[PDB]
């Protein structure tokens, strides 16, 4: 439609940070991504880590 | 150094030259246009070379560079990969009044700009680079 | 015995091998493309094709055969689809080996900055293991700042 | 009057002792079920610290 | 309930335009002595990108909009709908061009 | 005519918010009404019904033609109104099937 | 049948019991495997008794596979963020 | 056309048949499941060579369920068609549509648009055959005709046949 | 830039379906029972 | 002019501030009333123009020439937010900021055809008859959907009928009839609807509703420009590339070569290598726009049907008639004409028939009133069954009577010595063959037994329960 | 309708100087902390060191 390059740095930015999230929601030195309901996302690395993740 | 260099960019706008005189009859002939693509990986070597921009620009290869762009008397378009080596070229060199009132690549420029059949990024790029040109005049 | 029959030879796991998926993989191996946001159709079941929830991704209901396999929820596997994205980003795990290799290359004609000329690099190509010879061509040609379009004869690179 | 009602009621009734968005970093198990077990243990569950 | 005047571009209440007319135009619409059909065809409540202009002598956006001669007030980037036949052969009878400002000229 | 009403996509469009049995019986009432114009709206699944003990014994060209031999037969004994045939499809079902006509 | 469990039954040397353990008395799975990619990508219809790897477009070089269903969600998973775990029935050295 | 394959085969042994007999019954079990078969990747076995000397090995036991796996190696006769053969058949069918003919095992058949069109289909023949001025190609006909295109079944393969260019037809 | 045969508009199993080809206009003008 | 009017580097500089959503305007207001309260003052709203876009939610643009001036603008107002979002916009912005939108067409053609979004003819095809002025709704051309006293099928508005049932028509002309306040132009519904009703593109057209429409302009279809507009979108958009198909280049100096996709990016750049008699051509990729790319079928290559009323239909090429070509089908085995454009080189069909038809594999089916089967492979279009006679039969799905729902008091099977043998138990035969196999389904005295080792009809076979004995 | 009770929680004392001694990889050999709390409404304000 049109191009002002500060909005599409903006959502090009915003579409980063959620496929980003999308697969680590630990990334030190910046905010997590929170749902709804104020809590984290269980990202897919959050998944196969610790006691209760995937190999353990 | 640098008169070598000089030497070498006019050998290669004579075969720039000679290679699109080729393809121009191998259309005519019925034949495609094979010599630009032949030659194309040289003349991407060449021009991403950054330091030989000054000695591009003292032999004004831009010249060539327009006969390239400019469409075959066919109405056929040139090959998508030479036009983007082109533009990115065009991109990577800085290009002032002076090599455009030379080589008078804004013909061309504003020719694919209008065009449709142009890539729509390839039009893009064409009128932010106009802007660009017109920028110095200007002010 | 607990499993339907299958003709397919029944064999064990001998190696597995690693390595990254190539997007002509991931659209190859896809069973449909995934664009509409909305997870509900009408919200009057039937969930929209091409979402989130379509059926040929899979059946999770009892009632509900898989309409690319064709098997029930107990023997589907379940099937990928693939998004393709308007702009490429960054692999959020690979980012540190990104700019290491941004690193060790010239980011116009897109060479490595040393060649086996040098015996340092040359000993540091003759290692076998893929971790530590990146390990060493980097320690190596991180040193290196600028790309040669001469041999230090042209290199290939463009200086 | 919601306001105060709820987030009362909401610390009271978990334990987490802040507001019901900011449950992480906020200190919880301020608020116990009391244990009615036995008489001792009611007693004792009241003078816990 | 607004609307924007197609020539000059400018966005007021279609009762106000009805009632009062354009400031800018009444010279080539006569919007106030003109029914409701010629104030809806030079009139148009449907519209995009409203504009506050303060300085129409020394706003740039003014000249790339070409309503730097005109009052400033509320005015509309694109404006649904054109001017009729009929009005164009008016205006062009008084020598005054009209450039559409419905974005699909250009 | 009425088992194979109850399934034809035809019936679905005619009545969208009918159930099945509905249908079923439109059928019997139909084919009570006009048998002939119940066997005509069969269309191709006319000829998997049981005609003859031997019916499958013929090749399926020779099996259609006697069918369009002994429809054309009786449908021009009976006689067919253009202007009934116009006004509703139903009726102008018979239309094809007529001497010199055809679809 | 947690870790320490795991490493008794390893230091008793009883592999049978191991796997009985972990595969029959728990999650068990069938699948199939592609005999070129090595991905689980096998499109098995096990009525119409047909097998079809799309990617790689064969219908013969395909065998099937026992394995935990937890490693077979591990696998999907890993796919899911651009790793290709493949499995191969024969070594190659 | 045929060939000569090295082929190989797993077969497995109920444990009920651990006798003295069992070399020669996994060999008639061999015999049984190979003879005649059709596989898309090799085509038609035909024959078995040297089916009661074929090496069996040593059957290795499947833990966990007691049935020993053999593999069996084993040279076997093989036919195959290619895109682009020109071979010999024999009709064995006609239709308005084509008609069909045997090449061995496999069955051909052609359309009436890889036929030539003076070999108009004649439904009044006796037989139905498509005939022209000089030729006529019904059952039982000798046919030279070109493989063009072979289709791949579950354990069946089927093949489509011309006559359109030279030397082809009837025979 | 710039350019009605039936053929190319929809598929020629369609057209035959809904008789609209060469054939069905020379059966419909012909003088002869079909 | 236009041209002459873009920026310099002395015009004022524009800055964009975030501000909360739907406020936009709002704010635009409010800066425009102050800066008119304060003009004529000691101390004026010294800025020039402020504005915003739709499109660029959250952000309201302001022309000016000092960071102060905004600073004074936006004080005094709520919907900024607390933290001085500010920006300045780059001069190239300058003229993307003002460009307009929406200019794809010119405006909705009289007379086209076009989709309703919503209402009552939610997706039938209509004509537009009258474009309204104000550009919101047009009154359109609609096949009536009456019941006369959940929608009824759309057919012509029969005044005859009507009066019937319902004797409050009324009249206004010859030719127009308004019924039940509803205007009806011999024949034709004549509505006006908004134009959030409407889809202009990718509209697709069907001959039945095209010839419904044309039929009353004493010529079927006379109108095929926009028709043809749509069958070139068609054709554009359907057209979808793999690695490794062999295309033919259409335009550009490279027009009328052959070459095989080597590799796919996005979906209009395809990398593709050049087949030719020089060797030192043919290996040479070239990137190339797909606009200009048509793909090319050979004789005898399996191919899947895309998109048509023949959808995943497969064949082998038989004739290639330049755009349209001609393959045997697989399962119809018929001879299937559609244009290239409907066709991809799939060497593999593993057709999957879920969600079709009311009957799926092994279901014993009712042929008629006198032959009952078993369904052995289905089909797309029809189904294949296995009857208790022992042949073969294909029929369509409508023509199969119903499935023959039979409880296990009533699907009993009686060996020969007169033990009673259940559903999917294992027989072997008596007699003949001496087969066996486990049973599907039980018929009076017929028994479907499939067994793994046969391969015919995916071993099924008929045999009676007179000729079997229990296992 | 449960039964919550409130478990006393323990702090440190405001208003009070705390003298600490750092390890020794550290530039800080000692500390010396207050923390700061109104007499109305005992409520944390800032902390010094
Ligand atoms: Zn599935
Ligand atoms: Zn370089
Ligand atoms: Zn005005
Ligand atoms: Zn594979």
């Amino acid at each position: 439609d049109g191009s002002p390059q500060h909005i599409i740095n903006e959502v090009e930015q915003l579409l980063q940070f959620h496929v980003a999230t999308y697969m680590d929601n630990d990334i030190a030195g910046q905010p997590q991504a929170l749902q709804k309901s104020g809590r984290p996302v269980k990202a897919i690395r959050a998944r196969l880590k610790g006691k209760e993740g995937r190999l353990r | 150094l640098e008169q070598m260099q000089d030497e070498l960019i006019q050998q290669l706008k004579l075969q720039m030259e000679e290679s699109a005189i080729r393809d121009a009859n191998n259309i005519e002939q019925g034949k495609p246009a094979i010599f630009k693509l032949k030659l194309l990986p040289k003349v991407k070597d060449i021009l991403l070379r950054a330091n030989l921009a000054d000695s591009i620009l003292d032999n004004n290869l831009l010249a060539s560079v327009r006969l390239w762009l400019e469409p075959l008397p066919d109405a056929s378009l040139p090959a998508y990969q030479i036009q983007k080596v082109l533009f990115d070229a065009i991109k990577s060199l800085p290009i002032k009044t002076s090599h455009l009132r030379e080589s008078g690549l804004g013909k061309v420029m504003v020719f694919y700009q209008k065009s449709k059949r142009v890539e729509p990024n390839l039009k893009r790029t064409a009128e932010k680079l106009i802007s660009d040109w017109t920028r110095p005049i200007m002010g | 015995s607990q499993f339907p029959y299958s003709s397919a030879p029944l064999r064990s796991v001998k190696e597995v091998q690693f390595g990254l998926l190539s997007p002509e993989e991931i659209r190859a191996i896809s069973v449909v493309k995934i664009e509409y946001p909305e997870i509900m159709d009408e919200s009057r079941q039937r969930p929209r094709e091409g979402g989130l929830n379509d059926p040929k991704l899979g059946s999770i209901d009892r009632n509900f055969k898989c309409q690319t396999c064709g098997e029930g929820m107990a023997e589907c596997p379940g099937h990928f689809g693939h998004m393709e994205l308007a702009k490429p980003v960054f692999h959020i795990g690979f980012i540190p080996k990104i700019k290491k290799v941004c690193e060790c290359i010239c980011m116009n004609c897109g060479k490595l900055l040393l060649d086996e000329t040098n015996p340092t690099m040359a000993q540091a190509i003759r290692i076998r293991d893929p971790k530590k010879r990146f390990n060493a061509v980097w320690q190596l040609c991180k040193t290196k700042m600028v790309c040669e379009a001469d041999a230090p004869v042209s290199r290939g690179g463009c200086g | 009057s919601t306001t105060i009602t709820s987030g009362l009621k909401y610390s009271l009734a978990t334990g987490n002792w802040g507001e019901q968005k900011k449950a992480m970093s906020s200190r919880a198990g301020v608020s116990q079920v009391l244990n009615r077990y036995t008489y001792s243990s009611t007693l004792s569950h009241l003078r816990r610290t | 309930r607004e609307r924007a005047c197609m020539l000059c571009g400018i966005v007021l209440p279609g009762r106000v335009f009805m009632q009062n007319g354009c400031p800018n135009c009444d010279s080539v619409l006569n919007l106030r002595d003109s029914d409701q059909a010629t104030v809806n065809e030079c009139t148009s409540s449907s519209f995009e990108g409203l504009v506050a202009v303060g300085d129409n002598e020394h706003s740039w956006v003014a000249k790339w909009l070409r309503v730097d001669r005109f009052q400033p007030g509320l005015y509309a980037v694109r404006v649904d709908g054109r001017l009729p036949s009929d009005i164009v052969a008016a205006l062009e009878q008084y020598g005054v061009y009209y450039r559409p400002r419905d974005g699909s000229v250009i | 005519t009425a088992r194979l009403y109850q399934h034809s996509s035809k019936s679905s469009a005619e009545y969208p918010n009918r159930p099945q049995l509905a249908k079923y019986c439109i059928g019997l009432a139909k084919y009570i009404q006009s048998p002939l114009l119940e066997y005509l709206a069969l269309d191709e699944s006319m000829y998997s019904l049981h005609i003859h003990k031997h019916q499958n014994l013929l090749p399926r060209e020779k099996l259609i033609d006697a069918v369009q031999t002994s429809i054309v037969d009786i449908v021009n004994l009976v006689g067919v109104d253009i202007n009934e045939a116009v006004r509703a499809p139903y009726h102008a079902l018979a239309l094809p099937y007529v001497c010199g006509l055809g679809p | 049948f947690g870790e320490m469990e795991r490493d008794c039954m390893i230091a008793h040397g009883a592999a049978g019991f191991l796997k009985e353990r972990l595969m029959e008395a728990s999650d068990a799975f069938r699948v199939h495997v592609c005999g070129i990619c090595g991905l689980m990508s096998v499109i098995a219809n096990l009525k119409k008794n047909q097998f079809e790897c799309r990617s790689c477009k064969n219908k013969t070089n395909i065998y099937q596979l026992h394995i935990p269903y937890a490693a077979k969600l591990l696998f999907q998973e890993l796919m899911a963020m651009n790793i290709a775990p493949r499995l191969y029935t024969e070594r190659s050295g | 056309m045929f060939f000569l394959k090295d082929l190989s085969l797993i077969l497995t042994l109920h444990p009920s048949y651990f006798g003295p007999q069992m070399n020669q019954y996994l060999r008639e079990k061999l015999l049984t499941d190979v003879e005649g078969t059709c596989t898309g990747q090799f085509g038609y076995i035909v024959t078995v060579l040297d089916g009661m000397n074929i090496d069996v090995g040593k059957g290795r036991i499947i833990p966990g369920s007691g049935s020993a796996e053999f593999e069996v190696k084993y040279r076997a006769v093989v036919w195959k068609p290619f895109k682009g053969e020109v071979v010999d058949a024999i009709v064995s069918n006609v239709s308005p549509i084509g008609f069909f003919a045997d090449v061995g095992p496999l069955n051909v058949f052609v359309s009436t648009r890889l036929i030539p069109d003076n070999l108009v289909y004649n439904p009044s023949n006796s037989p139905p055959a498509y005939m022209s001025n000089d030729e006529l190609i019904t059952k039982g006909s000798k046919v030279r005709l070109k493989v063009v295109g072979t289709r791949t079944d579950v354990n069946e393969i089927y093949a489509i046949g011309s006559i359109k260019e030279d030397f082809l037809g009837a025979i | 830039e710039q350019p009605t045969s039936l053929a190319d508009v929809f598929e020629p199993s369609e057209l035959k379906e809904k008789m609209l080809t060469d054939e069905d206009n020379v059966i419909r003008v012909t003088d002869l029972p079909e | 002019p236009q041209r002459l009017l873009i920026p310099t580097v002395d015009d004022p500089g524009i800055w964009g501030v975030k501000v909360r959503l739907g406020k936009e305007k709002d704010v635009v207001r409010q800066i425009l009333k102050k800066k008119l309260a304060r003009e004529g003052t000691k101390n004026p709203l010294e800025i020039y123009s402020a504005f915003q876009r739709d499109s660029f939610k959250g952000h309201v643009y302001i022309e000016a020439r000092k960071a102060e001036a905004i600073n004074d603008a936006l004080k005094g107002n709520v919907n900024v937010f607390s933290n001085n979002s500010k920006f300045l916009v780059g001069i190239v912005e300058y003229k993307d900021l003002l460009r307009p939108v929406k200019s794809s067409d010119v405006k909705l053609t009289r007379g086209s055809y076009v989709r309703v979004k919503n209402g009552k003819f939610k997706g039938d095809l209509a004509q537009v008859d009258e474009v309204l002025e104000n550009g919101l709704e047009a009154r359109l051309k609609l096949v009536p959907r009456l019941d006369y006293g959940f929608r009824p099928a759309q057919r012509l508005f029969s005044e005859a009928e009507a009066r019937v049932h319902e004797p409050t028509i009324r009249r206004d002309r010859d030719g127009f009839v308004t019924y039940g306040g509803e205007e009806y132009y011999e024949g034709f519904l004549y509505k006006t609807f908004r134009l959030q009703n409407l889809i202009v593109n990718s509209i697709n057209p069907t001959l039945n509703e095209l010839s419904l429409f044309q039929s009353n302009e004493e010529s079927t279809t006379i109108d095929l420009s926009t028709i043809a507009d749509s069958l070139k979108e068609t054709a554009k958009n359907l057209v979808s590339f793999q690695p490794g198909d062999n295309v033919e280049i259409i335009n550009g100096e490279l027009n009328h070569l052959t070459g095989t996709v080597s590799s796919v990016n996005q979906s209009t750049i395809v990398s593709v290598r050049l087949h030719s008699d020089d060797d030192t051509i043919n290996s040479e990729t070239v990137e190339i726009p797909t606009s200009d790319l048509r793909k090319i079928f050979n004789v005898g290559d399996h191919v899947r049907v895309i998109h048509g009323k023949h959808t995943d239909d497969t064949g082998l090429i038989v004739e290639v008639n330049g755009d349209k070509v001609e393959f045997i089908s697989n399962q119809t085995k018929r001879t299937v004409i559609v244009f290239s454009n409907y066709l991809i080189k799939s060497t593999d069909s593993t057709v999957s028939i879920n969600e079709s038809g009311r009957f799926e594999l092994h279901d014993l089916v009712q042929v008629n009133s006198d032959l009952v089967g078993i369904v052995i492979r289905a089909q797309k279009d029809s189904f294949d069954v296995l009857c208790s006679d022992g042949k073969l039969l294909s029929l369509p799905p409508v023509s199969i009577y119903s499935k023959l729902n039979l409880n296990p008091n009533q699907q009993i099977a009686i060996d020969s010595n007169g033990v009673e043998v259940k559903v999917g138990d294992t027989v072997r035969e008596f007699t003949g063959e001496r087969r066996q196999g486990t049973i599907l389904h039980v018929y009076r005295n017929f028994l479907f037994l499939r067994s793994r080792e046969i391969v015919e009809n995916q071993g099924v076979f008929v045999t009676s329960s007179n000729r079997v004995k229990t296992i | 309708g449960s039964e919550k009770v409130l478990i006393a929680q323990e702090r440190s004392a405001a208003n009070i100087v705390q003298v600490f001694k750092k390890a020794a990889p550290s530039p800080i050999s000692h500390v010396a902390e207050i923390r700061s709390a109104l007499e109305k409404g005992s409520r944390l304000i800032s902390t010094m060191q």
